[PDB]
């Protein structure tokens, strides 16, 4: 009655019989931009069902040695379905997100994944190792797309900050002996009412194993982690030709 | 005294400068109102005569 759940939006429905409730980032549901917060004057377009639906974008394999991965929003969807087209044809974009991370195993497997959302997740480099070289991360690392990217130094989140304090952000855990999914609802987070879906990534989704995956020889060794997400209250403005970046 | 009509009805001496415009308070930038498609004949805001 808190373990079972159904998430229906658009022409897609998700089910889970081993949930752990739902998290609503910073305690507030997504919403459309009010006429007093807005600034751009053109009438926005709100596609609704064609873009506010669940998209399953990627599957990673959880291994005994995995370090963790991250994805950037809205980067992950800029080239998928109708949402992508609208993000490409419009200068302005804004929306919320419902993130559903899936990972099931057996009552004999163990391990725990920390699933968290970190706004304005700026990536840092190791500065040439000695820290005397001012290097910068490449586009494929700041905006990895749907395939995401693997963390090199999870302890410091590849940005000189302690992952041990990541729980100060909207998060959930996937502890195999307890639940097989994590659901986080995120409102639009920015210092502006609208912004570019291409140049700016509002937040990053981190999925990091804190307690290593383990099991005995003979049990299914392939344990996938699938990422499904749905935009909420998508709004677009500033129409012109399509642009990919 | 004045007796001939043109003198009685003249505007000679009017010191009141007539003004075609007047100031309105404007403490903030004007707002934008909602608008929809208009497909009319006769109405043509876009055309001007500079």
């Amino acid at each position: 009655s808190d373990r079972v759940a159904q998430l229906t939006i658009g022409n897609s429905t998700i089910t889970t019989q081993e949930a752990a409730n739902i998290i609503v980032g910073y305690g507030e549901w997504p919403s459309y931009c009010s006429d007093s917060d807005a600034t751009a004057v053109d009438k926005p377009t709100r596609p609704d069902v064609s873009v506010n639906r669940f998209y399953t974008l990627d599957t990673k394999l959880w291994e005994k040695s995995s370090k963790g991965w991250y994805w950037k929003f809205p980067d992950v969807l800029t080239e998928t379905g109708v949402f992508g087209q609208n993000a490409q044809f419009h200068y302005l974009y804004r929306s919320g997100f419902c993130i559903h991370v899936q990972c099931n195993a057996s009552k004999f497997h163990q391990g725990a994944l920390l699933v968290a959302v970190l706004p304005e997740y700026v990536i840092g480099t190791v500065a040439g190792g000695t820290g005397t070289e001012d290097t910068h991360p490449p586009y494929k690392q700041t905006q990895p797309g749907a395939d995401g990217f693997e963390l090199q130094h999870p302890y410091v989140l590849d940005a000189g900050i302690p992952i041990s304090q990541l729980t100060v952000c909207p998060h959930q855990w996937i502890n195999l002996r307890t639940n097989n999914c994590a659901t986080i609802i995120v409102p639009y987070i920015n210092a502006l009412p609208f912004d570019s879906a291409l140049n700016h990534c509002n937040f990053g989704l981190l999925v990091v194993p804190i307690s290593p995956l383990d099991y005995d020889q003979g049990a299914t060794p392939v344990i996938p982690i699938t990422i499904t997400l749905a935009p909420m209250c998508s709004e677009f403005a500033g129409l012109r030709q399509a642009v990919t970046q | 005294g004045d007796r001939v009509a043109d003198v009685i009805e003249s505007s000679i001496g009017d010191s009141v400068s007539r003004a075609l415009t007047h100031a309105l308070p404007a403490p903030t930038g004007q707002n934008t109102q909602v608008s929809s498609h208009r497909l009319d004949t006769g109405k043509v805001p876009a055309l001007q005569a500079a």
